Order: structure tokens, then C-alpha cells, then sequence
């Protein structure tokens, strides 16, 4: 949900702020150790936390790093919520009006037959828009054979669709 | 004693060498219109073999300022200059240690140079807007070694300060 | 016989349920895996450091 | 949300990290104790004492990040369930009436539908006719609107079977 | 026919606006910038305060 | 003890009621009462967070009516015309479906 590259920068800023803590805590105790500074940097990195400093400089370094990572993990929470909101979006195609409502996934029929004569001699404006799309496609969406359309759909991964009879579709489904 | 100082010196030398290698070439990789490598000044495609300076700064004012920072590598070149100055200060403080107070300023300058290197890495990552090159990983590892060498240097400094406070009493 | 029993596919059971109207498990197993890995790593590090501490304390 | 079976995995991981924390904390020769380690694992699980052994503290930190990711994903998935609210129908296929028995189903008492279910050769529809002909009480309705009122007063417990055109006509009223 | 249907823009106020993007770094870069600014501010404040503390300790003796 | 006072018990109940918190008990019974109440109110305020997120997700839903297809797509808000006129004759003698 965030990235696979911002995390390394987060770890680099984490270890840099731990270097800052081990510097300034030993530059003016409780945070004298490198594990103490790294542990307080870990506690400042998360929400909760242990050993409270008393200095001006250490507390202001904690206040810089701590609201920073607060906004970061809050943004992680909101971003994961947005991705799961995406996860339950629009149902798949179930009608011809669903085909008319979209333009990302293309579709085609056979180059000849009464199937093409149905769309060519149609009167319903939805199917008229379908025949307008199929007659003005760039390039031509028509295949010569049925298996050519099957291979065109199978090499699409959700980009091209095909229209056919229901019995033939249920047989090729099985 | 001297072994930790020599380890800090060779760590600073290896960090400066990896920083020079990060300045040099192969910093990032991006498939252009085939793959191509870049070193923040020029691009080299995978005709084939030629290289050209693809660091074009033109095509609110914050976007133009960020583009001006990302152009010509203002942060990492000055960071490498500060690392070289800190290495020269550490080499000057290694022999004939007269005053025991310049080592803290040298360590502070070294940590600030590492922080500016991390800021320049953040700028170079933000200027990317698909994989990464070797010199970005080398600069990251040099940042790790520079942080460890800074921790070792300030540990030797607080040990020397504790020795001076024990000998003064 | 010829469209269902002759065919080479299974029953129309999209799977367990009708659709994915339920809990996620995909990230859960991987974060379990990295937790078990970090747990075993910290356990072996704790074991070797206690062994080193016992070897230092027994030999003064 | 997020778990129907993985809750036991969460509890088992909680007990395991508690055992590891007690094994680190109470074997070094304060924070030792099996109830103290278990309650500190509880304190690490939710939001709001710290070990100083620097080896089980790594275990506490990785468990602490672990349950932070858990509660973040919990908030996200609970918002995901509260957002869309696209509840689905319990019955999808024709074999679903043979698959369950809680929600009942019936046809009309007289007509070609009862002869279709009676003179069927499919074993699924044979089991359907065996269930409907031996139903307790009688599922057969007199008229069509009686079956409509039977379905509308069922609240998801009884369904009616009829022709598709009449069903789609009543569906659009 | 010749304007809404003949053209190539079949958007027609499409509800499909998924856009499965994880996260832009532009939401992260300025936050890194204010992080580095706060860190440098804290470094210089700690340096000048310890410098004044050392000067006061040298003057008090 | 440490939680001997009524303000001490109320303050630890307030700390267990929120996420953060102060004075750690050591008893079996007090810690298990805290563990009962604390994950309880954790789930409550997490549900508050998700519920407010859902309400603000509702807050930026579908734009208002801007076309005749928007009128055809809905059925909750009704509409009407004048009882007579060439406006009603336009809809009566129409050809667009
Ligand atoms: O008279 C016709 N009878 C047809 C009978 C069938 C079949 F179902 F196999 F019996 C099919 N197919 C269905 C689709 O996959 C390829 C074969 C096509 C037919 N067509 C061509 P149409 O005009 O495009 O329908 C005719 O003309
Ligand atoms: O010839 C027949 N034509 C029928 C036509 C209809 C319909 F057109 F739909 F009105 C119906 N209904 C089904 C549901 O709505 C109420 C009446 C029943 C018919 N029946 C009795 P069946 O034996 O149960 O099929 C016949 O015999
Ligand atoms: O010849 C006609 N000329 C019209 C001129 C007007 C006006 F705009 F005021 F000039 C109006 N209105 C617009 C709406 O508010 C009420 C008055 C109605 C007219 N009508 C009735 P219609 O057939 O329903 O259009 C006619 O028949």
C-alpha cells in the first residue's frame, strides 16, 4: 500500500535519529547506551513506549521524529483503508449496458455471420452504439475463426472480450 | 585504542570511496524508449554504447525550487565535500592531538554531512517521478558505514573525555 | 451428459463461498512468516549471547 | 472482520511470544515472572515497564510492530466493511436448494411444474421432489399471490418456484 | 449519433475510476524535508547550548 | 498499595479507557480486569475510527443531477412537468428511448 522503496528511507532516518540520540545523550545518564538510544528511537517510532528523557535537546529530537512517524503510520492506515476500499469496488460485467458504460476493456465479434447482421440491422440504440464501436474500431476487432477469438481473449488478461452464442460459450466454458 | 582509530579511518576511507562511486555512474536505472543507466548527470542506454547528458532541468515555486535542488546535485556534492573535510579533520586530529575539543566538532560535521547525504538521497529519490542501480545501494551502505564510524568516533571521544576527567582529578 | 458430464471442468462453485465477501488471509500468512523468522533469529541470538555470558562468567 | 480462523493463530502467537519472553527474562542468572511476562505481552498487544536484556526486547519490538500492523489492518478492514455494504444473496445456483435445508422452498399445488418435478429424471430434482412431496408442513400454495405473500412474509426462510416471465414481472412491481 | 456516439471518448461520465495507485512520494518528500530541517535545528541548538555551557564552566572555574 | 485511592482507580480506568496511559498494577485480578476493559474499549474506539471514516466516505459520494440520464438512473427523487403545453407534447411525441 505505500511502496517497496520508501521503507528503506524510513529505516535510514530511523538509524540516523538513533545516531542523533546516542550522540547528544552522551554529549551533554539513562540513555547513555547504544541500545538505550536505539530502544528509545524504536519507542518514538511506534505509538506507545519506557525511559523518559529530561533534556531539552533529546525531547525536541523525540518531538521531531515522533509526530513525523505518527503522520507516517496514520497515512499507512489511511492508505491501507483506501486500498481495501478499492478491493470491494464495482462488480464484473453482467449486461450489455455494462459494456456500453465502459471503454477500457474492448470487445469484438466474428467477422461474418448473422451475429454481425444482428448488430448491423439493429434498432436498439445501445446495440446501435455497439455496432458503431465495432464498425469504427482501430484496429479491426474481428477474427476469422472462433478459435482465433478464443486465443485473442486468452491472450488479453482482461482487455478484450468476445460475443457468441450461449451454447457455444457454455461448451467452451466446460 | 589505536585499533579503533584505524578502523574508523578505514571506514571513513571506504565510505568516501563508495560516495565517489555513487557520484561517478550507475546511480539509477530506468527503461527509456530498452534499459538505461544514469549517474545524476548523464544517461547511458543499453545508438548502443553512446552517452548523453540527460540532466535537463526544464522540460507553485516549490516545484521549481525542488527541480533546482535536484538539478546539478547541490546536496550530495556538497555532502561529499563536507565528508572530505571531515576526513581531513580526522586525519589532522589523529596525529599530534594537542587540543581535545576539535574531535567533537569534526564528529558533528561528519554526522551533519551524513544527514545532508540522506537528505540528498531523499531528493534524488523524489526526483525519480522500473528498478534501481548499484550505486544507490552503494551510497546507502556508505551511509550505514558512515553512521557506524560516527558512533565509533564519538564513543572514542567520550572515552577520551572520561580519561581526561579521571586524570584531571 | 454432453455439456456437463462430458466436460473437463468442475462444478460451478466459484469456490468455497459465492465470492470474496469475507476476511483477508493473503498478507496474514506472510506477516506470520516474518514474525516466526524474527522470533527464531532473536531466540538463537539470545541463546548464543547467554552461552557467551556463561562462558565468560564461568571462566571469570 | 479480517479473521474467522486466524484469531486462534493470533492467540497462539501471543502465548508463544509470551513463552519466549519468559524464557529470555527468567533465565539470565525485576521483569521476570510468567504472569509479569504475560501481562507485558498483553501490554505490547494493545497500546499502553520495559525489559533491559536487549535480546527479548527485540522479541517485544517485533511483536509490538506485529500487533500494530494487525490493529492498523483491523481498522482498515472494518472501514472496508462499513464503506461498501454490498450484502449478497445466500442462494446462487439451482443445486443450492439441494445443498441446504434451512430455507424452505415450494411450488404450486397444481400445474405442469408439479408434473415436471414429479416426472423428472435428474437425481437432484428427484431429491427436490422427495423433499417437497414429504415436506412438513405442506409447502404447496393455492394461488400465485398466496405464494407471493408467503415469500414476502418469510424474511428469508421460504421461497416459491414459478415461470421466469411471471417472476420477472412480479420482480418489477 | 455524430457527436456523442461517433467519437472515441466513451467515458460518458464513467463510474469506473479505480486507479490502483499505492502512494506517491510527493506526500512523503516534504515530510522528509521538515524532518531534516528539525534534525538540523536540534543539532545546532544542542551545539550552541553545550558551547555556552562549556564557556560558562570555563568562566566560572 | 498504589491504586488505594478512588482517584487512583478512576485515573487507571481512564488510562485503560484510552489508548495511552502511568501506574502499573501487579495483581492478577486487577490486571485481568484491565485486560477485559482495555481490549473492549480498544475495539470500541477502533470502530469509532472506522465509522467516522465510513461517514466521511459517504460525505464525498455522487455528484448532483446534471443530465437527463441522471434522472433516468435514479428513482428516489421524483419529477414532473406542466399538465399542458408543447413541453408535454415533446415527451409525448418523442422518439429517444
Ligand atoms: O446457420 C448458422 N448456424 C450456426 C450454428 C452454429 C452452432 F452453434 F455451432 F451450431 C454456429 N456456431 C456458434 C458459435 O461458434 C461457431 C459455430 C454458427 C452458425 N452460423 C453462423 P452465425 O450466422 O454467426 O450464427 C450460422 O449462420
Ligand atoms: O397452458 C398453461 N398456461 C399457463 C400460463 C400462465 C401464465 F401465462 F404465466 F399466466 C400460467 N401462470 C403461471 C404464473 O402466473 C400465473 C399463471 C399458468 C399456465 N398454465 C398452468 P401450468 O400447468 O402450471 O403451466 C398452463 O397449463
Ligand atoms: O407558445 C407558447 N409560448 C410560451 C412562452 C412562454 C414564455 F417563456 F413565458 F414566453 C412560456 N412559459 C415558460 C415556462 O413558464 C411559463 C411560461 C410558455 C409558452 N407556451 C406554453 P408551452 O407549450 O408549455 O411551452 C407556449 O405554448
Amino acid at each position: 500500500p505505500l511502496a517497496y522503496e520508501i521503507w528503506m528511507c524510513i529505516v535510514f532516518a530511523y538509524i540516523g535519529v538513533s545516531v542523533v540520540l546516542f550522540l547528544v545523550s552522551r554529549f551533554s545518564p539513562n540513555e547513555f547506551g547504544i541500545f538505550n538510544s536505539l530502544w528509545f528511537s524504536l519507542g518514538a517510532f511506534m505509538q506507545q513506549g519506557d525511559i523518559s528523557p529530561r533534556s531539552l535537546s533529546g525531547r525536541i529530537v523525540g518531538g521531531v521524529w515522533w509526530f513525523f512517524t505518527l503522520i507516517i503510520i496514520s497515512s499507512y492506515t489511511a492508505n491501507l483503508a483506501a486500498f481495501l476500499t478499492v478491493e470491494r469496488m464495482v462488480s464484473p460485467i453482467e449486461s450489455a449496458e455494462d459494456l456500453a458504460k465502459q471503454t477500457e476493456i474492448a470487445y469484438g465479434t466474428l467477422d461474418s455471420g448473422s451475429t454481425k447482421e444482428f448488430f448491423r440491422r439493429s434498432k436498439i440504440a445501445v446495440y446501435e452504439k455497439m455496432w458503431s464501436y465495432m464498425k469504427s474500431a482501430e484496429p479491426s476487432v474481428f477474427t476469422k475463426t472462433t478459435a482465433d477469438g478464443v486465443a485473442r481473449v486468452r491472450k488479453s488478461k482482461g482487455k478484450f472480450a468476445f460475443l457468441l452464442e450461449s451454447t457455444m460459450n457454455e461448451y467452451i466454458e466446460q | 585504542r589505536g585499533v579503533q582509530m584505524l578502523l574508523t579511518t578505514v571506514g571513513a576511507f571506504a565510505a568516501f570511496s563508495l560516495m565517489t562511486i555513487a557520484v561517478g555512474t550507475d546511480y539509477w536505472l530506468y527503461s527509456r524508449g530498452v534499459m538505461t543507466h544514469s549517474g545524476l548527470w548523464r544517461t547511458c542506454c543499453l545508438f548502443k554504447g553512446l552517452c548523453k547528458q540527460i540532466d535537463h532541468f526544464p522540460e507553485d515555486t516549490a516545484e521549481y525550487f525542488l527541480r533546482a535542488v535536484r538539478a546539478s546535485s547541490i546536496f550530495p556534492i556538497l555532502s561529499v565535500i563536507l565528508l572530505f573535510m571531515g576526513g581531513l579533520c580526522i586525519a589532522a586530529s589523529e596525529f599530534y592531538k594537542t587540543r581535545h575539543n576539535i574531535i567533537l566538532s569534526a564528529g558533528i560535521f561528519f554526522v551533519s554531512a551524513g544527514l545532508s547525504n540522506i537528505i540528498g538521497i531523499i531528493v534524488y529519490i523524489s526526483a525519480n517521478a522500473y528498478s534501481y542501480g548499484w550505486s544507490f545501494y552503494f551510497g546507502a551502505l556508505s551511509f550505514i558505514i558512515a553512521e557506524m564510524v560516527g558512533v565509533l568516533a564519538v564513543h572514542m571521544f567520550i572515552d577520551r573525555h572520561k580519561q581526561l576527567r579521571a586524570t584531571a582529578r | 451428459k454432453w455439456w456437463y458430464d462430458k466436460g473437463e471442468c468442475g462444478a460451478k462453485d466459484s469456490g468455497s463461498k459465492d465470492k470474496t465477501s469475507a476476511l483477508s488471509l493473503s498478507n496474514v500468512a506472510g506477516v506470520f512468516y516474518i514474525l516466526v523468522g524474527g522470533l527464531g533469529l532473536a531466540m538463537m541470538v539470545a541463546l548464543i549471547e547467554f552461552c557467551y555470558k556463561s562462558r565468560a562468567e564461568s571462566k571469570r | 472482520p479480517l479473521a474467522y480462523e486466524i484469531w486462534m493463530c493470533i492467540v497462539f502467537a501471543y502465548i508463544g511470544v509470551s513463552v519466549v519472553l519468559f524464557l529470555v527474562s527468567r533465565f539470565s542468572p525485576n521483569e521476570f515472572g510468567i504472569f509479569n511476562s504475560l501481562w507485558f505481552s498483553l501490554g505490547a498487544f494493545m497500546r499502553q515497564i520495559s525489559p533491559r536484556s536487549l535480546s527479548g526486547r527485540i522479541v517485544g519490538g517485533v511483536w509490538w510492530f506485529f500487533t500494530l500492523i494487525i490493529i492498523s489492518s483491523y481498522t482498515a478492514n472494518l472501514a472496508a466493511f462499513l464503506t461498501v455494504e454490498r450484502m449478497v444473496s445466500p442462494i446462487e445456483s439451482a443445486e443450492d436448494l439441494s445443498k441446504q435445508t434451512e430455507i424452505a422452498y415450494g411450488t404450486l399445488d397444481s400445474g405442469s411444474t408439479k408434473e415436471f418435478f414429479r416426472r423428472s429424471k435428474i437425481a437432484v430434482f428427484d431429491k427436490m421432489w422427495t423433499y417437497m412431496r414429504s415436506a412438513e408442513p405442506s409447502v404447496f400454495v393455492r394461488t400465485t399471490a398466496e405464494g407471493v405473500a408467503r415469500v414476502r412474509k418469510s424474511k428469508g426462510k421460504y421461497a416459491y418456484l414459478l415461470e421466469s416471465t411471471m417472476n420477472e414481472y412480479i420482480e418489477q412491481r | 449519433k455524430w457527436w456523442y456516439d461517433k467519437g472515441e471518448c466513451g467515458a460518458k461520465d464513467s463510474g469506473s475510476k479505480e486507479k490502483t495507485s499505492a502512494l506517491s512520494l510527493s506526500n512523503v518528500a516534504g515530510v522528509f524535508y521538515i524532518l531534516v530541517g528539525g534534525l538540523g535545528l536540534a543539532m545546532l541548538v544542542a551545539l550552541i547550548e553545550f558551547c555556552y555551557k562549556s564557556r560558562a564552566e570555563a568562566k566560572r572555574m
